[PDB]
This record gives C-alpha cells, structure tokens and sequence, in this order.
C-alpha cells in the first residue's frame, strides 16, 4: 500500500447516489416541473408533453392527434442509445482520464523513491549501517532535497488538476438544475434542437 | 510462504514500483515472500469543548484485529469509542462510505449510524387526476458571494538580505526571480481592483430615492440607508459589517 | 403586478391581494436580520478568505528564522564573528531556502486568485441577471419562481435577496384533455379543464380561478373521433 | 528533516482542502431534492416506455 500514500473512500456510496437519480426521476415524471420550484404536484404525462410542445411554440393539438407517433419515436430514439454507447470506443474517454491521470501521478511519485540525487545510494538502511553518524548527513541531505522537491510537484499539479475538477461539477451542477428541473430556451445548452425533456 | 516460481538462478524479487517483495533462505532453498508491516493515520471525532470532553478514535484503513469496549469496523478502518444504531439520522459529522456520527442524549454519548436521505415520498400519479394549489406564499432568501481579496507587495532585498550588501551581491548573481515576482503581485493587485470595478460599477448614474417612503404598503426601511448613522448604511449591513471582524 | 403576469400569474390575482402581500413581505424581510444573527456559520466565505491571507503571511514571517543548515539563522551575527572568505557558505542555504519559501507564496497566491476571479464574475453575472431584470432560469435567483432580488454590500463581498413566489394549499381535480360538442373537439387557449365533480370549467395555470367554457376561451381546430380521453360536455356562447 | 521547516504541514493541509472539495462537488451535482419520491406500482404513461 505505498510508503505513506493512502486513498480515502468518497462520503456517499455508489447505491445513495443511484437512489439520488432514482428519486429524481420519478419526480420529474410524475410531476413535471412542478416538484422543483414547491410541493410536487400531479399531472398525467401526455399533457405534461403537451404542456412542453406549448412552451416550444406548437399547438396542443399537433401532440394530440400525433400520440402514438411521437411515442413510437421516442421508443426507438430510447432503444438506439444502449447500442450507440457500446459500439463507441471512445465514448466514456473524459472519465477515464481521470483514473489514468491518477494511476500515472501516483506511480511517478513512488517511482521517484529509487533515485540517488548524488548520493552513493539511494536506501537510508545500508547507509545508516555501513557509514558513520559525522558523515552520513552530506549523503542524507541530497535525497532529502530531492524527495521534497517531488512532494512539492504532485500536490501543485494536484491543485492545478482539482481547480478544473470543480469547475466541470459547476458546470454539471448547472445542467442539472436548468434542463432537468425545467425547459430551458437557451440555445445549445441542453442538446441540439428544441429542447423538450432530460 | 510463496507461490513463486524461482528459477534455480535468481535470489531476489521485485514489482511494478521495483522493490523488493520475495527472497530464499541461503540455508534452506525456500522461497518467502516480505509484506510490509501495518500503518495508518490517527483521526480523532469530537464535539465542541464546550458540549463534552469524550473523543472517539479512528484508524483509518486498518483491521480491528491488529490495534473503550465498543469497537467497530467500518470501510474507512476501525472506530473506538462510539456505538452503532439503526436509528437514521441526517449526517452531523462525516467519517467514511456514508457513516455519520453525533453526540446523542439516547445518557449522553457518542453514536454511529448511516446517513439518511431524506424523507420518503410518493406522489399519485393516475389517468385523469390533477392537482392545483388555491394559494400563495412570498419567500425571501439570502446568497453570499466573496468578490476580492487583499492586495500584498514583497520587496525580495529586504525579505531576504535585510540590509547586508555582501547577501546582496550574492544574490543578484543567481538571476532574476525577484522581477518575475513582483510583476505576478502587481497583477494579482490590478485584477483584485479589476474585480470589485467590473461587480459594483453597473449603473453610470446616481439615482435618489424620493423624500416620501411609501410604495403601496411595501416597507423598505431595512435595506435604504440610515441618513442617522454617519456612514450612512442600512441597519442589515450594519449587522454584516459587524459579523465579519480579524 | 407586471413580474406577477411575467410568472405566469393575471393581473388582478394581485390586485385583490395587494394588503396580504405586502404582510407578507415585510414579515419575511423582517425575519432575515434575526436569520442572518442567530446562525453562527452565516458568512463563513467571507471569514475564510480572511483566514487564509493571515495564515499564508503568518507562514511567511515564521519561516525566517529556520537555519536551512547553517551555524546559525541571522546575516548580522555571522558576519561580526567569521571571516568574508567563509561567509559564503552560510549564506547561500539561507538564500536558496527564502527564496523556496517566496516561490511557494507566490504560486499560492495566484492558485488562490483565479479562483477569487471567478467567484466575482459569477457575482457580476447575478448581479446583471437577477437584480436589474427578472430570470427565468430555474435556481439561479433563488428557489421558486424569481420576482425580484436587492443588493447589498459586505466585507469582502456582495449579498443578494431574492423574492419568490411559492404555490401552497393544493387540491384534487379531475381533467380531460379536450372537450368534444357538436362533433368538434375544443381546446383551452390558455389553462386546463378542470371538473369538481358534476360540471367542467377552464382554470388557469398557478392559481385556482373556476370560468364558464366558452368560445372565447378556446378553440375548435379538429374533430371528435382521434383524441384519446376526450370528453363531451356543452360549450356556451 | 525538522530543521528544514513547516512544508509538511502546508503539504497537508493542501491534500485536506482537496479532499474536501472533492466531496462537496458531489454533494452540490446530486442532493438536490429533499423528498425521495417513488415511482408508481403500474408502469403506463400514455405510451411511453422508461
Ligand atoms: C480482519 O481479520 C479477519 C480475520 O479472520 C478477516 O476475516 C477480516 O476479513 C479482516 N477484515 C478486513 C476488512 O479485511
Ligand atoms: C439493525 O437491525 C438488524 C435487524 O436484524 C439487527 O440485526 C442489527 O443488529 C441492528 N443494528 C444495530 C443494533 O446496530
Ligand atoms: C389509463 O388509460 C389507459 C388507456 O390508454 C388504460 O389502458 C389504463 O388502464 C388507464 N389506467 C388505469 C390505472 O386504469
Ligand atoms: C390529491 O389526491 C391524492 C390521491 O387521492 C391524495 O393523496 C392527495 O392528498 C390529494 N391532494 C390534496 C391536497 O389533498
Ligand atoms: C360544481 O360546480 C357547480 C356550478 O356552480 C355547482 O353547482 C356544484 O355544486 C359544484 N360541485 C360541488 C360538489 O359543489
Ligand atoms: C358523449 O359521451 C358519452 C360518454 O362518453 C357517449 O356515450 C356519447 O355517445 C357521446 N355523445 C355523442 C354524440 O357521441
């Protein structure tokens, strides 16, 4: 487990986090938009649709006499997004690295511990027992330098990195509120066209 | 005891990270492979001082086995000195994968238990029902936003030399940092200006409230300014400039 | 009563509440002073920000007095009690450790100000959004629906309240997508049919207000026989 | 080492805030609700398959 290095685990579990969006969901499907401005309030769906297609700037009635197409179209559009995940190799590239990011951090750091920074070696125990205290320092001091310099670096690209970090969970966070909890009509922001649901 | 398959020419072993982690006992031809002995960090759960003095103990990453009778395991390590409940509560203090402590009456102790969510809902969705509110209710919240910070300037001779001249020609032979760090803190001071410009300076004129303060029953007296008070500020950020002191 | 009909909301749904609102609002302005004193993490952000600065400058001055390896941590002593061809060597780990210790400072403090930076641009983004127009956003300008936001200046910072509109005291209704009468279907113009039991009515969309269906209120655009669920019931003129 | 200064400590306290921020931005993304609503036992919505 590392010489001093130890990986602390996440406050909230994988299953909280699931039951997170499955709340979500069920609120924005049984309720619309009404859930995340008060107390949630009931609606059949297809005239929450009908609701939406309104907002977009379409008569009810185009929904109304076109409910079995709209529906069989969402279906397929529904049905194609497992298999255009899985037929992509590069699909889930942004949070892959950020392990492989960690992964090579953390192995540079422990691989750093076997250079010599002009030392005669780079182990403390055979010095210790094959030199003398009045000169075991001038050989210490270098690889104390040296380590402390490699400490330093991880954590300022440590830094670096976690700035980034927390401005895409700004970003998401954003997301989240404006094109789930409600109908957005900025343009691009919640996918291309006319933006209906998330 | 090891499983490794030692060709009968090699005496040691390594891994990834190139140390070592196996070894043959010159008198015995046997191979055994070296871990390394248990550590871990200490933290340590409280209340405030003025609430209680008794602490419980967390060795983190460690099996209860290897380290005041209750004792615990959880996936963060080994917990000394609080008990476990079902009862769920909302998390007070964070220990580990969604554990949560507090100090309890129950008397008065230190408990463990799982963070809690929230409050369980369902709401009845149905072919031909709606529901639609009959009233009303005006809220008003509050949001805090930090805008600048101070601004520092850093002479290098005098940090570094005080007032030597052999210190100063020594160190005017190893560069120029001391240039490349005084215009980084005059531009972190112009952006810091920059910032409280671009925040406040909105409007290009100075309106004035009229003498009379009615607006059809609507009472703004507690955000206008005090004309009583010198520094001429409303009683609510009277009562912020006050909070916030070194 | 304008943001009032920018919500979603008609005219006279104020005009007709005008005392009850304004109690309202000045309860909840009354209630923030107390909220803001009793809460003792109230303003934490701009406490830190505090913090940090006296901390980082409190590191700084302590770092003079560490020795870095050498006889002793002051310039003014070695040079009155060694030799100019000896001082060389004292002197150059005390340099090389001061100057660590200012590269570190500074590092730290631009990694700190680009943060500040942003914070205040996300305040002057809200400042232009929620104070001198009314947003449509959702949870942007506080938590409901957004009436109107006053600005107010502290240490360090800027402090908003939003005012909003919150619905309350629901009520079961039975609906019906459309309203079928002479073989024509018809649809509300703005609203939702509603039904209490025994005869249907058109309400509008936040707030129960019961009117008689009427050719005015809605239009025929269709027939009877393709929606599903609909509901035949007479249509005055 | 102990001659050489505090760098141990700011080191840690860096690594601290890390974590903690760490935390936060999951807690910001996801609770966003306070209820835990529940799906109803039949699953029809006029057509629509989830
Ligand atoms: C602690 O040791 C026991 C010994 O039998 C073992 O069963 C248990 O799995 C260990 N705990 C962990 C977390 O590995
Ligand atoms: C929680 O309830 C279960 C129910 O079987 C029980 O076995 C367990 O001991 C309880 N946890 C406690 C008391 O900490
Ligand atoms: C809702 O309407 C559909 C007709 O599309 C019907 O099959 C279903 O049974 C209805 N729901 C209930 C709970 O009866
Ligand atoms: C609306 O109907 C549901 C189901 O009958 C009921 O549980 C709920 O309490 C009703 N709403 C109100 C405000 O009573
Ligand atoms: C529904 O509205 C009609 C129209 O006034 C009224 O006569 C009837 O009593 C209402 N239903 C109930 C249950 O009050
Ligand atoms: C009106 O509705 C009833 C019940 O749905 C139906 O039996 C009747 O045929 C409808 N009227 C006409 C003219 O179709």
């Amino acid at each position: 487990k590392f010489n001093g290095l130890t990986v602390l685990p996440p406050l909230l579990t994988d299953e909280m986090i699931a039951q997170y969006t499955s709340a979500l969901l069920a609120g924005t499907i049984t309720s619309g938009w009404t859930f995340g401005a008060g107390p949630a309030l009931q609606i059949p769906f297809p005239m929450q649709m009908a609701y939406r297609f309104n907002g977009i700037g379409v008569t009810q009635n185009v929904l109304y006499e076109n409910q079995k197409l709209i529906a069989n179209q969402f279906n397929s559009a529904i049905g194609k997004i497992q298999d255009s995940l899985s037929s992509t190799p590069s699909a889930l590239g942004k949070l892959q690295d950020v392990v492989n990011h960690n992964a090579q951090a953390l192995n540079t750091l422990v691989k750093q511990l076997s250079s010599k920074f002009g030392a005669i070696s780079s182990v403390l125990n055979d010095i210790l027992s094959r030199l003398d205290p009045p000169e075991a320092e001038v050989q210490i001091d270098r690889l104390i330098t040296g380590r402390l310099q490699s400490l330093q670096t991880y954590v300022t690209q440590q830094l670096i990195r976690a700035a980034e970090i927390r401005a895409s969970a700004n970003l998401a966070a954003t997301k989240m509120s404006e094109c789930v909890l409600g109908q957005s009509k900025r343009v691009d922001f919640c996918g291309k066209g006319y933006h209906l649901m998330s | 005891e090891s499983n490794k398959k030692f060709l009968p020419f090699q005496q040691f072993g390594r891994d990834i990270a190139d140390t070592t982690d196996a070894v043959r006992d010159p008198q015995t031809l046997e191979i055994l492979d070296i871990t390394p002995c248990s550590f871990g960090g200490v933290s340590v759960i409280t209340p405030g001082t003025n609430t209680s003095n008794q602490v419980a103990v967390l060795y983190q990453g460690v099996n209860c086995t290897e380290v005041g009778s209750n004792v615990f395991q959880t996936r963060a390590g080994c917990l000394i000195g609080a008990e476990y409940v079902n009862n769920s509560y909302e998390c007070d203090i964070p220990i580990g994968a969604g554990i949560c402590a507090s100090y309890q009456t129950q008397s008065q102790s230190i408990i463990a238990y799982t963070m809690s969510l929230g409050a369980e809902n369902s709401v009845a969705y149905s072919n031909n029902s709606i529901a639609i509110p009959t009233n009303f209710t005006i809220s008003v919240t509050t949001e805090i936003l930090p805008v600048s910070m101070t601004k520092t300037s850093v002479d290098c001779t005098m940090y570094i030399c005080g007032d030597s001249t052999e210190c100063s020609n020594l160190l005017l032979q190893y560069g120029s940092f001391c240039t490349q760090l005084k215009r980084a803190l005059t531009g972190i001071a112009v952006e810091q200006d920059k910032n409280t410009q671009e925040v406040f300076a909105q409007v290009k004129q100075i309106y004035k409230t009229p003498p009379i303060k009615y607006f059809g029953g609507f009472n703004f007296s507690q955000i206008l300014p005090d004309p009583s008070k010198p520094s001429k500020r409303s009683p609510i950020e009277d009562l912020l400039f006050n909070k916030v002191t070194l | 009563a304008y943001r009032f009909n920018g919500i979603g909301v008609t005219q006279n749904v104020l005009y007709e509440n005008q005392k009850l609102i304004a109690n309202q609002f000045n309860s909840a302005i009354g209630k923030i002073q107390d909220s803001l004193s009793s809460t003792p993490s109230a303003l934490g952000k701009l406490q830190d920000v505090v913090n940090h600065n006296a901390q980082a400058l409190n590191t700084l001055v302590k770092q003079l007095s560490s020795k870095f390896g050498a006889i002793s941590s002051v310039l003014n002593d070695i040079l009155s009690r060694l030799d100019p061809p000896e001082a060389e060597v004292q002197i150059d780990r005390l340099i090389t450790g001061r100057l660590q210790s200012l590269q570190t400072y500074v590092t730290q403090q631009l990694i700190r100000a680009a943060e500040i930076r942003a914070s205040a641009n996300l305040a002057a983004t809200k400042m232009s959004e929620c104070v001198l127009g009314q947003s449509k956003r959702v949870d942007f300008c506080g938590k409901g629906y957004h009436l109107m936001s006053f600005p107010q200046s502290a240490p360090h910072g800027v402090v908003f309240l939003h005012v909003t509109y919150v619905p309350a005291q629901e009520k079961n209704f039975t609906t019906a997508p459309a309203i079928c009468h002479d073989g024509k279907a018809h649809f509300p113009r703005e609203g939702v049919f509603v039904s209490n039991g025994t005869h249907w009515f058109v309400t509008q969309r936040n707030f129960y207000e019961p009117q008689i269906i009427t050719t005015d209120n809605t239009f025929v655009s269709g027939n009877c026989d393709v929606v599903i669920g609909i509901v035949n019931n007479t249509v005055y003129d």
